[PDB]
């Protein structure tokens, strides 16, 4: 009935109104009168959240939520908890800080995001190590909150493999600005493929150190996921050829294509509502009162977001809200340090690449 | 010459505490018997 | 034909927190030393030929 | 300027052919033979002066190849000497000699030998896996 | 349910450090999502470490763990399993719950099956109170049934249905929050005067409008707060863990006696001070009990291998016959419960079947020399069982006899098992019988 949209300043608003009109005239012609309110911003700001969110909750109790920003702050998707729990309105995170999945989805969270699904990150990273037979590792993470998770993923999913991956240990840099202890721990790298799980500025630091360590040689290889790439629009200087990331970027997609896809996901969830109910639990009224309780007596979309299919693409979601058939655009930096299309994972989560083994090519 | 015959054709009659080395030594011996390097010494 | 391939011993399935590895293995030492191994060699092993 | 290290394993065994075969120091422009470890015997001076001079002598055999394998797998340091008082173990009012005397009184903290894992010896000393099959045989012409 | 999430995370947009004063909800202790939130009062999972001190005073090896499945509960499980496997101490069971379990009685009958009577509790109040009913209901409370209790269950009706003599915990200076005010203002004031000694002190943003950038000195706030020491606190030394929870905050261990808590245990953080008020263990006397009580009843499953186990049928009585050896000696025979159709996907009918062989002679020798009874079964698989993958193509699990011991179904394998290194990594052999190896059946060729 109502979908709210807050974006980064990008492709414009009347463009999104035309996208909504084209999605409405496309297919699944909606006995629910779906009406969408969209805006373009640039803020990571909670008063903007209070103004926009509470004024749209005052206005006709808007039921759908789409968020593709031009941002990078990971905790914004974690701060969507109070929208998911103080409105109980389902949330869609496509780009920006809403894309950055570090919020392990709570039973009070109503999160469904097009962002970089973590378990699928680990499995796709291992299948990247499969498909060019790079069995010899070196593992460097840091102790950002949530990387011990990835340490557990690497340990279990190698130990659950009969492949027998050649393991060099997870070299966790403790704090930033050590600059002598980091070089001691990074002279411990004695293999070819170096797997990084860090931030962006720490990646600047580690590449500046490893260009002195001789580890950025171009028989070494560097497969660093969307924690460091993020915006492909931002190409900083010290990031050479052969940097390999896994991200749900609009190279293979556009903004409005994913807009129409996610609105279709919401309308199949609403059609499953109209199957299993004939009424809808409305959104809340105000941010400033708690009238009776938070009793969800009409049972919002978490069983209804289970089964979603569109146009030959299963846009259904798992129990923790991650994509059952994911997109997973695998993007490799080249000589010109350009984020280019290499791999896909849309067909039974199988790789779709260029068979180009050599990528570190004298940047 | 080996006219000196022992007991039968191989018929054999009569058929530190608290060290943490014991697991290491015994799993190592499982590896060597599983690899047959004792047979190489043989 | 052939030698004994993978020369191991025939042991007993015992959990790690089982406290009775001790006196059972002492009885195993008694079975080797007092020929109870040889007693099962008599009573079940060594009967038949062709 | 300590840096404590506890890796040195006093392994004092018998001369047991071909498990332990002890050669002397070869004058081959050094003291380095391809399969040997120096082992400090206690070479006693006289019968009245029983001062056992720790004479390094070359050492080979099964068990020394096994200790080389354990320096390649368990990867520690192993201290080789030879047994003079008793051979394996003697209940001299249960005052053990030989291998068991060096184990119980912790002279040889580790002891390998061609040691028969006896039930009486398992009462006193723990043992590893059997690594060579044995038992009692009879040699005749 | 108004434990303070929202002020903390609305401060957690731009990575601003917040000190929870008296919070014990270890959800907030999770650094992965709760970014910059540290506490003057440590939660209950730190208390998990305290129970290990009970171990070193009261010499336990068999452990009953009861966890309502919570992020708090699973994080406490992680701390427990780490501190177990660092000292190689091994728990028996971790039974799992939700907050709201009332049909605990099946899991209670599972809990009746152990040597251990050491009961470690982590759930809500009414969970505890109904369990103090159902287990007492089982009978299951007698001297040895020691209730190791988190402090949430030392509130409400969990108080009002528990028996007496129960070891509970109290954090010293948990409620007098004026001492927490004095300590926290001293800590934060000298932390600010550590901040002002640093460089590049970024300006705090006024607006929550237009300020599109996280704090830079956020991690410098963290480096101030983690590295600052405050020995002169009212509660003791205000010095933190690597969780931002205080080290060596004073502990006490209490005992409901006529439902009146009685001081026994005192800790600085680690130093054992038992009070002169004695521990009447929560059933019978002040004697330190034993979670060690054998049954001499050994669950054996036997592999269908002749001559080791000749598997023949019984009589029409369900009983074995009266036969003899070649020596005219009546065979030691075992009635063995096992399937008829010993194939997967078949109607398997547990029938008494006669068993014959080496290991029966061995077990009756051990019955005479060792005084045990033996509970003998046949294998439904007819197989040893290896690590193979279950679906989702990663689940490496021991099958067969290995799967039967590692599930608690079988307690003994009395069978000619070859010594395997990987099996010894899970299930450790005794001294072996026969030093043998694989041989090869080759056909006898016919004469010319």
């Amino acid at each position: 009935l109502n979908i709210a949209v807050m974006l980064g300043h990008s492709h414009d608003v009347t463009e999104r109104e035309l996208r909504t009109l084209w999605g409405p005239e496309q297919a699944a012609g909606l006995p629910l009168d779906v009406n969408v309110v969209a805006l373009l911003m640039n803020r990571t700001d909670p008063k903007s959240l209070i103004t926009h969110v509470c004024d749209l909750m005052s206005g006709a109790r808007i039921h759908g939520l789409v968020f593709g920003d031009d941002t990078d702050q990971e905790a914004v998707a974690q701060m969507l908890d109070f929208i998911s729990s103080h409105t109980f309105v389902p949330i869609l995170g496509i780009h920006g800080g809403a894309s950055m999945i570090m919020a392990d989805k709570d039973p009070t969270s109503t999160f469904f995001q097009f962002g970089a699904s973590i378990q699928q990150q680990a499995t796709v990273m291992l299948k990247i190590m499969q498909d060019y037979d790079w069995h010899v590792f070196s593992l460097v993470t840091t102790i950002f909150p949530g990387y011990r998770e990835f340490i557990s993923f690497v340990k279990t999913t190698v130990d659950n493999s009969f492949v027998g991956w050649d393991m060099q240990n997870v070299i966790t840099l403790d704090t930033s600005f050590e600059d002598a202890k980091t070089q001691v721990q990074l002279k411990k790298i004695h293999s070819s493929v170096i797997l990084l799980y860090c931030s962006k500025d720490e990646a600047v630091l580690i590449l500046s150190e490893a260009r002195s360590l001789g580890l950025t040689g171009y028989d070494f290889f560097w497969i660093v996921p969307s924690l460091v790439s993020g915006n492909t629009e931002l190409i900083p200087k010290e990031f050479p050829s052969g940097l390999i990331s896994v991200s749900y970027d609009d190279w293979d997609y556009s903004l409005e294509a994913r807009v129409r896809d996610g609105i279709g996901i919401l309308t199949t969830a609403a059609s499953s509502m109209l199957e299993k109910f004939s009424y809808i639990p409305e959104a809340k009224a105000s941010c400033y009162g708690q009238m009776e309780r938070p009793e969800v007596p009409m049972h919002t979309l978490h069983p209804f977001m289970v089964n979603v299919t569109w146009d030959g693409k299963d846009l259904s979601f798992t129990e923790e809200g991650y994509q059952v058939h994911p997109r997973l655009v695998v993007i490799v930096l080249n000589k010109d340090r350009e984020w280019e299309k290499v791999g896909k994972w849309e067909n039974h989560t199988l790789s779709l690449r260029h068979a180009v083994w050599p990528r570190y090519k004298s940047f | 010459g080996c006219k000196l015959v022992t007991i039968g054709s191989g018929y054999i009659f009569a058929t530190q505490k608290g060290s943490p080395w014991k697991r290491q030594i015994d799993l190592a011996l499982l590896q060597f018997v599983g690899d047959g390097e004792m047979e190489e010494l043989e | 034909t052939g030698e004994l391939f993978f020369r191991s011993g025939f042991g007993i399935g015992m959990r790690k927190d089982s406290p009775w590895k001790q006196n059972v293995s002492l009885s195993i030492l008694k079975s080797h030393e007092n020929g109870f191994m040889e007693d099962l060699d008599k009573t079940w092993v060594r009967y038949q030929e062709c | 300027s300590d840096e404590p290290d506890d890796n040195h394993l006093s392994i004092v065994t018998l001369e047991e052919a071909p498990f332990v075969i002890v050669e002397d120091i070869d004058p081959l422009t050094e003291t380095c033979v391809r399969n040997t470890v120096p082992c400090r015997k206690f070479v006693k001076i006289n019968n009245s002066t029983n001062e056992g001079m720790n004479v390094k002598k070359c050492c080979k055999g099964f068990c020394i190849d096994i200790l080389k394998k354990l320096s390649r797998t368990v990867k520690f340091t192993y201290d080789l000497y030879l047994v003079t008082n008793g051979k394996h173990g003697k209940k001299v009012n249960n005052v053990w000699n030989g291998m068991i005397g060096e184990v119980v009184y912790q002279r040889a903290v580790m002891a390998v030998g061609s040691l028969t894992i006896n039930e009486e010896r398992s009462e006193v000393v723990d043992f590893s896996v059997p690594f060579v099959e044995t038992g009692i045989s009879v040699m005749v012409s | 349910h108004f434990t303070p999430t929202p002020v903390s995370y609305t401060a957690g947009f731009y990575r601003i450090p917040v000190l929870g004063l008296t919070t014990r909800m270890s959800i907030y202790s999770d650094k992965s999502i709760h970014l910059s939130f540290l506490r003057t009062v440590p939660p209950y999972s730190h208390q998990s470490s305290v129970w290990f001190e009970m171990m070193r005073v009261y010499s336990w090896n068999h452990i009953i763990l009861l966890v309502s499945d919570d992020h708090e509960g699973r994080a406490a499980q992680k701390r427990l399993e780490t501190l177990l496997e660092e000292r190689e101490s091994k728990a028996e069971k971790v039974l799992q719950f939700d907050p709201g379990t009332k049909n605990v009685t099946a899991l209670l009958m599972e809990a009746k099956e152990l040597e251990a009577r050491v009961i470690i509790l982590s759930a809500s109040e009414d969970d505890a109170a109904t369990v103090y009913r159902a287990a007492a209901m089982l009978n299951m409370t007698g001297s040895g049934y020691v209730w190791l209790v988190g402090e949430r269950e030392i509130s409400g009706n969990a108080l009002r249905y528990a028996p007496d003599g129960i070891l509970g915990l109290q954090l010293i200076n948990g409620k007098n929050e004026s001492a927490h005010i004095s300590d926290a203002v001293g800590v934060v004031a000298q932390a600010v005067h550590e901040l002002l000694e640093k460089e590049n002190i970024t300006d705090p943003p006024r607006g929550c409008v237009g300020n599109t950038n996280i704090w830079k000195t956020g991690p410098l706030f963290k480096r101030v707060l983690m590295s600052s020491k405050y020995a002169d606190g009212v509660t003791g030394r205000v010095e933190f863990n690597e969780d931002g929870d205080r080290k060596f905050a004073n502990y006490s261990i209490m005992n409901l006696q006529n439902r009146k808590l009685v001081q026994v245990g005192i800790y600085n953080g680690t130093h054992v001070i038992p009070n002169d008020r004695k521990i009447i263990w929560p059933g019978g006397e002040t004697e330190k009990p034993r979670g060690y009580q054998m049954s001499t009843r050994l669950k054996i499953v036997t592999i269908h291998q002749e001559p080791f186990v000749y598997v023949k049928p019984t009589l029409s009585d369900g009983t074995c016959k009266e036969e003899f050896t070649v020596n005219g000696d009546p065979v030691k025979k075992v009635i063995c419960t096992g399937p008829n159709d010993t194939s997967p996907g078949s109607p398997r009918h547990t029938v008494p079947q006669c068993c014959y062989g080496f290991c029966i002679d061995l077990l009756i020798k051990l019955a005479r020399t060792m005084n045990f009874t033996y509970e003998v079964h046949l294998v439904a698989d007819g197989k040893f069982g290896t690590q193979e993958r279950v679906n989702n193509s990663n689940k490496k699990e021991w099958n067969g006899m290995m799967g039967e011991l590692l599930s608690g179904q079988a307690d003994m394998i009395v069978a000619p098992l070859t010594i395997n290194n990987e099996r010894a990594q899970y299930i450790e052999f005794s001294k072996p019988f026969k030093y043998q190896g694989l041989t090869i059946l080759v056909k006898k060729e016919i004469p010319r």
